[PDB]
C-alpha cells in the first residue's frame, strides 16, 4: 500500500474527526494527466510513432464533413480521383493517299502514352509510382467524305506481338483484338482492351503492355475533287487504373528482374 | 468525488480539443450561478441587437454617398473583433437632417461600383426630411462568410438625397445586426 | 472599476537543479471567467482596438 | 535478383543531450520476413558456407 492511499485516509481522517460544521480537510489523489502512454499515428504508406504525446486539440464544435453542402463547385466529390482515367486524345495522323496496303499509319506506345506529355490528367498520379495494371477503352477515329472511299485496321498488339511483328503475317492480324472498319461506313472504332502481358504489372513508363496500331487495310480510293487529307486520331480511356510501387519522382525502376 | 484535475492541478498542453468547461472547487468554493436580470446580456443577439454609431455625412447636394460598412474596433461592438467570420441580417440606422427633401437608401454587398449607379434596383427606401429609418438589409452576399475584419466586411451603403432648394444638412448613421452568426474566434486584439 | 485584488507568488522552496538543469526558469500567468461568470450592462468604450 | 529498394534514415531533429549524456548514440538494423513470407525453387548455390 501506498503512495496511492492518501487520498482516502486525509479524506477519511478528516471525515471522522468532522463535527457540526463538516470537515476542514479533503484530500484526493489521481494519475496525472500527462501519463506514461504511447501513440502511433499511420497515414498512406507512413507510420509516425511517438512516445511523448499531448491531448489533440480541434477548434469549437467543428465539422470534419469536409463536404460543401451548397456544392459552389457542382462536380462529383470523386471527379479528382477519377480524372486519371479520363478519356483522352493519345496520337492523330494523316494518312496519306499513296500509301500501300499494309502500312503502318500510325502507332501509340502502350501504357506510357497516357502520360505522353505533362498535360495528360494521368501524368500526374503515374509520376509517383513505378508499377501498373489497367485496362484501356480505345476510341480510333477516322472521318472521310461520301465520296471516298477506303478500310483502315485498328489492332492491338501486345509486347509478344510488337516484338515480333516481321514474323507475323499481315492479314492474319485478324486474331487479335481489332475492328477492320471499313471508311464511308464507320467513323469510329471501339476496343475495350484488358490488363495483358507475361507479368502481373508492367513497369510504369514502359511500353510492355503492348502498343495500338493502325494500319493499312485497302488504300484509299479519293475521287479526283474529293479532298485528300484523312487524318486518323487514337482516344483513350482506362477502363481501370492501379499505381502501386511507391517510387521517386518519374524515376525509372526496375519491377522486373 | 473530487479529482485533484479539478482542483487546480492540470498541464496547459492538454487543453484541446478547444472548449472545455472544467469545474474548478476549494473546500469552501462551488461555481454559483446568480442571475440579477430576467435574460442574458452575453447572448450574441442581445447585444449586437443593439446598435452602435458608425460616422457621419454632411451633404450640400444630391451627390450620391457609398461608404463600405464594417465591424467597428470603437463601441459594445467591438466584441465582434473576437471572431472571423460573420453572416445574417444587418440592420441599418440612418437620420436624414434636412430641412426639406427626401433621402435615398440603399444596400448592396456587391464590390462593382457601377451597380448602385441605378439605385433603384438595389432598394432605396425614402426618409423624409426629418425623418429615421431603420433598414434590415438581408445577406445577399456574395462570399458565404464575411470576414469580419475586412474595411468592407459588411456591405456598402448608397444615400442619395433628392433635395428641392438650396437646402443643405447632414446624415449620420448607426448599425446594429439581427441575429447574428459568428465563427471561429480569433485572438484579442491590441490597443491603440 | 475596483481592483479584483493583490496578486502574490512567493517562493516557498528555493527552484533546485544540477550539472545538466536551468537554474531559473520562465513563468506565465493566464486569466479567464469561472462557469459562473456573467456581464451585465453594455457601456461606453474606455478604449480605442485596432 | 532485383534489389528489395532503396532504404534511408534521414535525420528529423537533431539528437539532443546534456552535460551528463552521450552526444551520439549508437543504432542496429535488423530484418526479417513477414509472416506471409514464402519461398518456393530451391536453386543451386551462389556460395559456401562453414
Amino acid at each position: 500500500v501506498g503512495n496511492e492511499i492518501g487520498g482516502n485516509l486525509l479524506t477519511k481522517v478528516a471525515d471522522d474527526a468532522s463535527n457540526i460544521l463538516g470537515p476542514n480537510c479533503f484530500a484526493t489523489t489521481a494519475e496525472p494527466e500527462n501519463k506514461n502512454v504511447v501513440q502511433a499515428t499511420t497515414t498512406v504508406n507512413t507510420t509516425n510513432l511517438t512516445q511523448h504525446p499531448s491531448a489533440p486539440t480541434m477548434p469549437f464544435s467543428p465539422d470534419f464533413s469536409n463536404v460543401d453542402n451548397f456544392h459552389s463547385m457542382a462536380y462529383d466529390i470523386t471527379t479528382g480521383d477519377k480524372n486519371p482515367s479520363k478519356l483522352v486524345r493519345l496520337e492523330t495522323h494523316e494518312w496519306t493517299p499513296s500509301w500501300a496496303r499494309g502500312y503502318q499509319i500510325t502507332h501509340v506506345e502502350l501504357p506510357k502514352v497516357f502520360w505522353d506529355h505533362q498535360d495528360k490528367p494521368a501524368y500526374g498520379q503515374s509520376r509517383y509510382f513505378a508499377a501498373v495494371r489497367c485496362g484501356f477503352h480505345f476510341q480510333v477515329q477516322v472521318n472521310v467524305n461520301q465520296g471516298t472511299a477506303g478500310s483502315a485496321l485498328v489492332v492491338y498488339e501486345p509486347k509478344p506481338v510488337v516484338t515480333y511483328d516481321s514474323k507475323l503475317e499481315f492479314g492474319a492480324f485478324t486474331n487479335l483484338p481489332h475492328v477492320l472498319m471499313n471508311l464511308a461506313e464507320t467513323t469510329q472504332a471501339d476496343l475495350c482492351i484488358p490488363y495483358v502481358a507475361d507479368t502481373n504489372y508492367v513497369k510504369t513508363d514502359s511500353s510492355d503492355l503492348g502498343q495500338l496500331k493502325v494500319y493499312v487495310w485497302t488504300p484509299l480510293s479519293i475521287p479526283t475533287g474529293s479532298a485528300n487529307q484523312v487524318d486518323v486520331t487514337i482516344l483513350g480511356s482506362l477502363l481501370q487504373l492501379d499505381f502501386q510501387n511507391p517510387r521517386v519522382f518519374a524515376q525509372d525502376v526496375n519491377i522486373y528482374d | 468525488t473530487m479529482s485533484p484535475n479539478e482542483l487546480g492541478l492540470t498541464s496547459a498542453q492538454d487543453d484541446g480539443p478547444l472548449g472545455q468547461e472544467k469545474p474548478n472547487y476549494f473546500l469552501n468554493f462551488r461555481s454559483m450561478n446568480v442571475d440579477i436580470f430576467t435574460v442574458s446580456h452575453t447572448k450574441v443577439d442581445n447585444l449586437f441587437g443593439r446598435a452602435w454609431f458608425f460616422m457621419e455625412h454632411t451633404f450640400t447636394n444630391e451627390g450620391q454617398w457609398r461608404v463600405p460598412l464594417e465591424f467597428p474596433k470603437q463601441g459594445h461592438g467591438s466584441l465582434s473583433l473576437l471572431f472571423a467570420y460573420f453572416t445574417g441580417e444587418l440592420n441599418i440606422h440612418v437620420l436624414f437632417l434636412s430641412e426639406r427633401g427626401f433621402l435615398r437608401v440603399a444596400h448592396t454587398y456587391d464590390t462593382s461600383n457601377d451597380r448602385v449607379n441605378f439605385l433603384s434596383s438595389n432598394g432605396v427606401i425614402t426618409v423624409p426630411a426629418g425623418e429615421q429609418m431603420t433598414l434590415s438589409a438581408p445577406y445577399y452576399s456574395n462570399k458565404p462568410l464575411r470576414t469580419v475584419r475586412d474595411n468592407n466586411s459588411l456591405g456598402y451603403l448608397m444615400c442619395k438625397p433628392f433635395l428641392t432648394g438650396t437646402s443643405t444638412g447632414k446624415i449620420e448613421v448607426y448599425l446594429s445586426l439581427r441575429c447574428p452568426n459568428f465563427f471561429f474566434p480569433l485572438p484579442a486584439p491590441k490597443v491603440t | 472599476g475596483h481592483p479584483i485584488g493583490l496578486f502574490q507568488i512567493e517562493v516557498l522552496n528555493r527552484l533546485t537543479y544540477n550539472s545538466s538543469s536551468p537554474s531559473e526558469v520562465y513563468c506565465i500567468v493566464q486569466g479567464k471567467m469561472g462557469q459562473d461568470a456573467r456581464f451585465f450592462c453594455p457601456t461606453g468604450s474606455v478604449v480605442t482596438f485596432q
